[PDB]
């Protein structure tokens, strides 16, 4: 779920 | 709300909290008792007495 | 090369009514265009399609 | 061969012999024979006659100048001589080494100095680091003031901050004039920073008048270019203590050393010419005949003579005969009327001897501004993050604050985080100013027989006024250090592998199980360990064999299988399980929090701010900005 407000995968950077 | 909801019956709490705040004793401006009261409250928190009191 | 599409049809329709004559040439850098600070200077410079317009190209 | 000329000092006969002596000092890749001359007085005819006779009867290739009592209108004659006879010269000292901007076209002067705008850049650099931004400009009626007034406005638009200018005044500060008008003009001003451009006599007159009209006390600050300040070895009266200037490298060398540097530059230029063509060009010194259209040979030699390096000191000359990219040094008047270095400048980054501008007084006891304080903290990943400044532009990325890990020499890191944002907002609302420095000793606090280390110690011994960061509240700390209201609530929590029903579970209450003995965390010398020991003796006894380096190695050990349970703070632990390799988890959750307390801003006892900044924290907590900070800095995936 790539939301527009803030995604934790997007807010906190990941590896993949 | 959380006491009565789990206490009596048939009532539910919606979601969770949104605006968080505490409870505290009230005293008149610059009264000479506040420091000792706070030192007692912190000691109570560290003992576990507010824990024993809480379950009760 | 040869170009065609949405904006080209718009350009033909635009040129018809106003009688100007176009000479279409593509971009050099290939970037849409931003503002950049060239090193050793604070005077900002426009890079990309926004520069080719501003200079006079 | 080379030439050397002196002027207007204590008669340097012994120095002349010392310069003449080393005909083969061997430190230069050449063996050009040195010689010397010397003029008794400085004048047009005298200088012309001596130089013309010398080079016309000596067949010299290069000549090095040495200045005098610091009178003006001397460099012009040398530029004239160079333009006529096509003989390159070089100045090293004194008033002749002041940049003559539009030099003659075909000449070669090569005077070592710094232009006015380049010399103003360092001033606007030192203004940036202390963030004064007052800009009260004063310039006398001098032939070069039109250039200074334009250069300041040019550099004003080549920097980030707005540089709010206040007032620019030109006043007749010559020998003869109406003192009353300038008295009235100077008495009517208000700005905490002044920048003035005058000459030495004009500087003395201006500073005497300013001292008369109350603008020299501990409140205001002055900055002057190197054209003023005179000798640099005889500061006169009425010069305010704290006067700042920027002089170039070699403001303390000897005359003989500077002549040696000049001969080294000439020798290196000639040698580098040989490595291309292989001969020193013949002289052209027909002073009486005055011949010469454009000459390509000497033109090539001069073009080759521009750039040069020497064991750390690089002397790269611009087309205009002033060197570019030097290592300027800032100087200031110490409290005993003696010039002293304050800040270096190498490759576009400024340094400072002090983290604050030390500010003096009439009786010379230094004072600290009321709206100022020193804040301490240290590293905790969710809340305080330290980053070295990037090699982009010297300064740190915006929305970050300069911070230093003290221990005299310093490296300026910058700090970013949660409590740092809180501090920025507090500085914006309570109208105060701060400097932030990290701690060296033990992380948070302890009492090894009254020797309190950490931020708590730094506050208790009156070396700081606050201590912000991951600092919990408990009874023993609040005895000696005050506290504000909490803004992030924590406690004790247990992290396990993705098995226990609380602290009072027999697995922790009874360390008498045979096959499996459970394992614990307890980063020592910390917040929780005190409570754990003082309330449970047996757990403390059995807890010696526990991993203890950081909140970093414990995660690895838990993921490996050398530990069975971790006990630590809540706000850091539950965040550490936010973005993890997979999903390791804790027990039931926020329902398992023990000794629920919060973080707090430590302060000195009976501090007038405490009440000032408790209300601001309550106001911030009220309207929900703290929740925005929480969702910006305290969010995870799992
Ligand atoms: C506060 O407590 C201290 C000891 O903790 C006691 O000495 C003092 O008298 C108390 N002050 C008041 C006003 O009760
Ligand atoms: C500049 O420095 C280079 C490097 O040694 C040298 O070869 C050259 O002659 C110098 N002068 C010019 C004009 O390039």
């Amino acid at each position: 779920r790539i939301t527009g407000i803030n995604d934790p995968r997007l807010r906190n950077p990941s590896d993949k | 709300l959380e006491f009565e909801a789990s206490q009596k019956c048939d009532l539910v709490t919606t979601g969770e909290l949104f605006f968080r705040s505490g409870f505290g004793i009230g005293m008149r401006k610059d009264s000479p008792w506040k420091q000792n009261v706070s030192l007692s409250i912190l000691k109570s928190h560290e003992n576990g007495f507010m824990e024993d009191l809480d379950k009760t | 090369q040869c170009c065609y599409g949405f904006c080209i049809d718009l350009l033909i329709k635009l040129a018809r009514t106003m009688n100007f004559t176009y000479e279409v040439h593509l971009v050099a850098d290939g970037k849409f265009g931003t503002q950049e600070r060239v090193n050793n200077s604070n005077k900002k410079e426009w890079n990309g399609m926004m520069g080719e317009l501003l200079s006079g190209q | 061969t080379v030439a050397v000329v002196f002027s207007s000092s204590g008669p340097p006969q012994a120095q002349f012999r010392a310069r003449l002596t080393p005909q083969s000092f061997l430190d230069l890749p050449l063996e050009i024979q040195p010689l010397t001359v010397g003029v008794n007085t400085t004048n047009p005819s005298s200088l012309l006659t001596q130089i013309c006779g010398l080079l016309g009867a000596a067949h010299v290739h290069g000549i090095v100048f040495e200045d005098n009592v610091d009178t003006e209108a001397v460099a012009q004659i040398l530029d004239f001589i160079s333009s006529q006879t096509h003989v390159p010269i070089l100045s090293i000292s004194g008033g002749s080494a002041v940049v003559l901007t539009p030099k003659e076209p075909g000449s070669a002067f090569l005077q070592l100095g710094v232009s006015l705008e380049q010399q103003l850049q360092v001033l606007f650099k030192v203004l940036e680091e202390y963030d004064w931004s007052a800009f009260a400009v004063i310039t006398s009626l001098h032939p070069g003031h039109a250039l200074f007034l334009e250069g300041v406005r040019a550099v004003a638009d080549a920097s980030h901050v707005s540089w709010r200018l206040l007032d620019v005044v030109t006043l007749e500060l010559g020998p003869g004039g109406p003192r009353a008008r300038t008295q009235r003009l100077l008495r009517q001003l208000d700005a905490p920073v002044f920048v003035a451009y005058c000459s030495r006599e004009e500087a003395e007159v201006l500073f005497a008048e300013a001292a008369q009209a109350g603008l020299v006390g501990p409140g205001h600050v002055w900055l002057v270019p190197n054209l003023a300040l005179g000798s640099t070895d005889a500061p006169p009266a009425t010069f305010p203590v704290g006067l700042i200037s920027v002089v170039t490298e070699s403001w303390r060398l000897s005359l003989r050393q500077k002549v040696r540097d000049g001969v080294a530059i000439l020798a290196l230029g000639a040698h580098s010419y040989w490595r291309q063509h292989g001969t020193l060009p013949a002289p052209a010194g027909d002073c009486r005949v005055h011949p010469g259209p454009v000459s390509p040979a000497r033109e090539a030699f001069y073009r080759h003579l521009l750039n040069v390096t020497w064991e750390g000191r690089d002397f790269s000359f611009s087309p205009g005969g002033y060197l570019v990219q030097p290592t300027m040094v800032v100087i200031a008047l110490n409290r005993h009327r003696l010039w002293e270095m304050v800040g270096r400048w190498e490759h576009g980054v400024l340094y400072m001897k002090y983290p604050v501008w030390p500010r003096y007084s009439a009786s010379l006891q230094p004072v600290v501004d009321s709206r100022h304080l020193t804040v301490a903290t240290l590293e905790e990943r969710p809340f305080v993050i330290v980053e070295s400044p990037d090699p982009g532009t010297g300064g740190c990325v915006p929305n970050t604050v300069p911070c230093r890990r003290q221990s005299a020499p310093y490296t300026k890191l910058c700090c970013k985080g949660f409590c740092i944002d809180i501090l920025k907002k507090l500085a914006r609302v309570v109208k105060f100013s701060y400097d932030l420095y990290l701690v060296t000793n033990g992380k948070h606090g302890k009492r090894v027989r009254g020797v309190w280390n950490g931020m708590i110690g730094e506050v208790y011994y009156k070396r700081a006024d606050m201590a912000i960061g991951s600092l919990t509240i408990n009874e023993e700390r609040s005895e000696i250090v005050d506290f504000s209201v909490p803004f992030v609530e924590t406690g004790i929590s247990v992290m396990v592998a993705r098995t226990v029903s609380g602290l009072s579970d027999k697995k922790f209450q009874r360390p008498q199980d045979q096959y499996p003995p459970f394992r614990f965390g307890t980063v020592p010398n910390g917040s929780t360990e005190r409570n754990i020991r003082s309330n449970y003796r047996d757990m403390h006894t059995h807890m010696v064999k526990f991993n203890q380096r950081s909140v970093e190695d414990a995660l690895t050990s838990l993921k490996m299988g050398k530990l069975d349970a971790f006990i630590y703070d809540a706000a850091v632990l539950n965040y550490m399980a936010g973005k993890d390799e997979g999903c390791k988890l804790v027990t039931i959750g926020s329902g398992k929090v023990f000794a629920t307390t919060g973080y707090g801003i430590a302060m000195q006892k009976d501090s007038h701010w405490k009440r000032a900044i408790d209300l601001a924290l309550l106001q911030f907590l009220g309207d929900g900005e703290t929740q925005k900070l929480e969702t910006v800095w305290l969010s995870g995936i799992c």
